[PDB]
């Protein structure tokens, strides 16, 4: 698929008026297909992991947009790496994504992971094409005390 | 004998919530509830779409009544005997 | 049978609410009350301009008694049967 | 018949609040209230230098019997019916 | 008559109020309390050392019965007539 | 006598707390309550695994009856005579 | 029309004491004429978006007013895209407004489009003839956590 | 009345121990004297006018203090002009004042200007003789949710 | 002059598709009248005065311009207060300028006043139809160690 | 004591290995014994006072620590002037003190002063030998609203 | 154990492809060997103690990790100094640690020297293999007014 | 002199138009005198001494002025102590000065106090009726090396 | 040399006075063995290349530094990509290094791969066991206005 | 001579009109010997070591003064390690002080040691009894180009 992509991005660099024949084209469909498949290969105490930073691809205009995800959980009875987390972020960051979509699915993602007694989900992004979408499930949504603690630590 | 049901902070409007993972399935069936998992949680619950008076109104017909009506949080909850 | 009355957190002031959508029109009448939707609200709803004190003394007359006065919130509810 | 009292968060001191514009003048004659205007306040209120329970002693001489005690914010509500 | 106890959130653990300045100081007496000025507070008060479910069962032999209980702020109030 | 079991905000999950250091063992032997010192608490106490409304309808089989039902923070308490 | 307003820039240039006809001041009848038709060319989880630039003509002297409006809403079944609430922003921003009702204007064209749980708006400005105004509507009033949840995201 | 302060400027130069006649205090009693005159020639949606300056002077010592005037409202029926707040500052400011009637007076002037739900009056000031001066009248002392709406915004 | 400005506002208050008879445009013609009248009523050591403020008129498109004015100078016999570097400001800038004359205007009002060492005039501005201009008159054009004392200070 | 203190840091300079009598420690018993005299030395709206600079001796090491006092209260019918509660610190503070004592000591001063609603006090300090103390009192403790209300202005 | 480490760091040195024997790798394996046995050496007012700086040994990794540690407690009737808290630090962070171990492990060990009303510690930290972890106690955990009291000064 | 000053202003109180005998000018003639009596009280390496917090008179128009005095040199064979250098400060600027002969004040008091290789004064003040004023003498003035070491030390 | 590492790894939790067999060191061995081969695999105008990010470990405690590299360059003939300027950096900080000579050999191997008219390399970095190291070859070291153009944009 | 200065500081104790035994000064005339006895225990490319961390004792007024050291130099053939450096401040920092010898004792160290090129100390500190002292030796006086490297990378 490859070259099924360069040969794509060729035809692109011809629709646009230029001249894919020059000094500076010549590698540029073979660059750009490599480009679009790193930027699409993802297909009792309260622990916020912040600062996660994140570059996603826009599903409506192909283009990127990029942010941080904020992330804190209440582990019951399983805790997860602080490693972990960030790859969990990693596979559905690196696809073709809304930012609305993104933060829901990171907070499902770690809901399974663990069963935790709650999630909170953060993302701040500047879209190319700052919005802040922010999933607050279990007790993070129920308690006034927990979520003003997650708000708090997170800036 | 005792039945706590529970709504959000405007009583006009709903869900309120009538059950509990162990609560009769033949008196929540006559309130018409449904049983879900909400996101986040990690029990199972009955709900109807119904204002809670709608639903103080049916509880009346089979044999229960207000003991006491508080509010904790956002959450306003009736303690039905 | 049931009734939920609510107002604000200085109940020496109004407005006091009085019923939702599906509330008895000939009660309602008797009381006094308008009907609107509030901006942002996704529902309709009774009101008066009268301080609740007032309003219970009107319910009262017509053949209702206070069970159980509760706050949840800012806002103070009473229940009557 | 009904009739709301409230102080603040520590009952031990007042002031406890009485009544609101249409109260009665002889029963607030009876407890001893000034009448005000605080400023910000769009109404007017009556009021005593007395705790809460000092005035419960006095209402309960007058035929009143307190239905219902709760708290709305650091307020805390008396019903007397 | 009326007779208004308290505790803070964890009515597991005392300390509880039990009465204001004018209070009866044979039943403070029988109840074991001693009169304190906390810092910061402009009036004195009675407390114990017991949680709030033992008095209540001193204050049950004593002819009292909870009318109504209620929690405002972190305050927990018991309404005893 | 007097007998207060409490909650958090879902009532429909517990764990309710039934007891404190003096409290019946006996009757918590009967409701199944294990003795706890959770870390930062001064203080013992009694807990089941149970909901408050399965609780409720044990204390109800020995002698009980729920007086009133109020909230007092995120926490939802029982008091039962 | 673009006659007629360059003919009153031009008995605004000489009723000042100025001459109109000088090195500087030829084209500034037609270039303020189509700067004022670009001014007023405009007649489960939350998502946040702030720092959207605004850039409004005030109605009382007819000279700008700048600021920042910050948006939120809960939806219910219908989210709205991130390009589609700046140009909400833009058709009621680029008109003669006061930042008053520009404040709620924007809160009912979001309420209208969607139907979500709750809209705040809070439009923050600079009148060169900062105020900040505060729509809140939905469950943005009536809950605790939900105003003080937009409140922390936006700064 | 400005001979009259000009010869009382006269004759605190000559207490000081300084010469009246010299290069540089020639117009001193009368540059000074219309500076005193300058300086006390006074006599559904949250509104938030911050960054107000102020420039009063201490009734104690006549010497000024400068600071900022945060106000926030609540209208019923009748709003205020943005420029009409900060006449109704200017007219309590300059005088001989003290912070703590300053901010009083302030929230009376709008209280009974508009009769709204809630004024909020916050005065920081350096006195070169921050304090930080706050009346919250209305709805602003009640409501929770309202006083946290108007501290968070004026920062 | 104000009733001729005033029928040229609601001139173009009719030319933009707007209501000139509603509620909130009774009074815009005469309160913009008296706004451009406002707007353009101008017509041995180093002392820099810097931070002064400015607000001028664009000469092309009749909105305003914002800024600020640094100014130093090396005396030679003659010092100039600091209230009317002030006003040599506030006189050539309430007026229809550009920013490149209005730097060039400020220099040689000091140079004539004072006959200097040297001048350097610094004017940065935000324009809504930051741009930095700046003379460096006299000492402080051929003295590197002069002009680079004057733009350490300023920042 | 003033010799007394001066002969004590005479035997000091000998026990640390130094010499007494040089070029720079002649006046250095007396120097030191006039600086720890100095260091010694003293033995309805809501009025906020920040940024009170604070310099005690520690005693448990008798080497300085430095930090800030926030003092706020809500008057009931006397109020206290903004110089007065600067010299109930410098009383307190200029002695040898804790940081925790020093908090408590404020607290009841301003107390006892005045009977006010509620007081306070709060102080940062860093010890040479951060840490903040926090006296809430009265209704600064009950009233959530109050607490808050505080905590956000001194910062 | 000294020369047990210093020959296991001299075979990291060759299993690297890295030569032992030269300019800058001779003291390598002692230089080291001291470096991980000092990294492991560790085997009624609210006083907040902040800015606490923390130096741990992840256990995963055996890489360091840099933080800072919040401290924040009640007492009943025994205070703790201001070094010992410090020191309690220094003995469970120079350990081979977990951050979510090491704040537990600190709230538990002033909870047992004080038996206080409440314990507040948040530690952050970079992982060079920042993430928040936070354990409130007591009435730290009961109280709102309590938990946002701590919250608000640590910052 | 103090009663001659005290009745000096008990003249200004009554010709502002201003009832003297009230609740809080009753020592305010009393309390500005002896504010006016402190206000005008004072009648090989490089050594920076910056952050020098200053308090003058204007003598203009008699109303204070607020900055910051930054001075450093160069000795030959005699050092100036760190305290002393603040109050050759204290005596100048405590009288009725202007700014630019403040700064050459200053450097004249450091000049013929040690005779060093070269002084630089520079005062930066606000006028409350910034500018930075800058005497560059000796060895600062000749010397690019030397002043610009100065102007990057000092920020 | 994986198996080599590990072995190596599991001799130092022992003489540390730890349990390697435990909950939470039973891959640490192996954990510390892939992170010791990943943090060791490196073995006509001016174009400024900034923050840099760099993770390279200490030569002689065998414990990391992290800093930033700056480089700047004038090329003659041949220019270099921005991507390739960065593996340049990761081939010689994934090394076992020191500062000093890490700042030497970027240069160098620009210097080669272009024989530019000059290079500049400034590597600030914080060692665990600020430090600034700059070499600035070519015409980076002859020319003033070529160094200082340089030193002005990096920061 | 531990009990020699724990005799001197309890009569300095006494001389304060402090009680010596009471509750919170029983250790202390031991624990301030000992604190004393810490506080004076002391008796081709450019290498810039910056945020050297000072804490040093006066020695006219026996009271700390706390500051930052930057140190840079070119090497001729031999290099100094940067913990060597540093031991090089503690030395002369903990002693009996004034910040303009213990700047000068820096560069002659420094200088003895490896004979560099030049030498570049600046100490800024706060003296509680900011002050730059700065020596510049060598290639960092005679050179523009190489002082203002060094200016530009310590900041
Ligand atoms: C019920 C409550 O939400 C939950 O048990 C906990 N909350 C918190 C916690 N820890 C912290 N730091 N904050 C919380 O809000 N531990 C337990
Ligand atoms: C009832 C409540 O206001 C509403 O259901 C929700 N609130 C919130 C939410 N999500 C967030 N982040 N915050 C809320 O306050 N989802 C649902
Ligand atoms: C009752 C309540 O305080 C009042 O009606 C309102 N409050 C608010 C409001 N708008 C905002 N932004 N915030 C409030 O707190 N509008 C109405
Ligand atoms: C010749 C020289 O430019 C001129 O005489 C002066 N320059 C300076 C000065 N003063 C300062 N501060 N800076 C100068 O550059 N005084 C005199
Ligand atoms: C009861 C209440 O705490 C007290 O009366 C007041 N509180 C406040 C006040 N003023 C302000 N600004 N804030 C308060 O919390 N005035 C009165
Ligand atoms: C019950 C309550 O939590 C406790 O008694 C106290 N809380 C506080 C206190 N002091 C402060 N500053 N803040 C508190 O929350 N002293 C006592
Ligand atoms: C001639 C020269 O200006 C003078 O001798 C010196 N200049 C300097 C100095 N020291 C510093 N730091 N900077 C100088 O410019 N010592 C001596
Ligand atoms: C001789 C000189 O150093 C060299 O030719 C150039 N220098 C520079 C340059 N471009 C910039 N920006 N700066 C220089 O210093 N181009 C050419
Ligand atoms: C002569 C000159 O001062 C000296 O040889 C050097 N100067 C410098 C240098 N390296 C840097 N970065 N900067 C200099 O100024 N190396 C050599
Ligand atoms: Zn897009
Ligand atoms: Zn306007
Ligand atoms: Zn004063
Ligand atoms: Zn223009
Ligand atoms: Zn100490
Ligand atoms: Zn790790
Ligand atoms: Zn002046
Ligand atoms: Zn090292
Ligand atoms: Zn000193």
């Amino acid at each position: 698929n490859l070259p099924n992509l360069a040969a794509a991005y060729s035809s692109i660099l011809s629709s646009l008026g230029e001249n894919p024949q020059r000094q500076g084209l010549l590698k540029t469909p073979w660059r750009a297909a490599s480009a679009m498949q790193f930027f699409t290969k993802g297909y009792d105490e309260m622990v916020i992991v912040k600062d996660i930073d994140m570059f996603s691809m826009c599903e409506h205009h192909l283009v990127p947009f990029v942010g941080k995800v904020h992330i804190g959980y209440l582990p019951n009875k399983q805790v997860l790496g602080l490693s972990k987390l960030a790859r969990i972020v990693e596979i559905y960051s690196r696809r073709l994504q809304v930012q609305e979509r993104l933060t829901k699915q990171i907070a499902v993602a770690i809901t399974e992971a663990l069963r935790p007694a709650g999630v909170g989900v953060v993302v701040e992004a500047t879209h190319m094409c700052k919005t802040v979408t922010s999933t607050m499930l279990g007790v993070f949504r129920e308690d006034p005390k927990t979520r003003e603690e997650f708000l708090t630590l997170i800036r | 004998p005792y039945l706590l049901i529970s709504t959000q902070i405007r009583m006009e409007v709903g869900p309120t919530m009538v059950g509990d993972e162990q609560s009769d399935p033949e008196l929540m069936q006559h309130l018409g509830a449904s049983k879900r998992r909400a996101l986040g949680n990690n029990f199972y619950e009955y709900y109807v779409d119904d204002p809670p008076r709608i639903v103080l109104d049916k509880l009346e017909r089979r044999g229960f009544r207000v003991l006491s009506m508080t509010g904790v949080g956002q959450t306003l909850v009736w303690c039905l005997h």
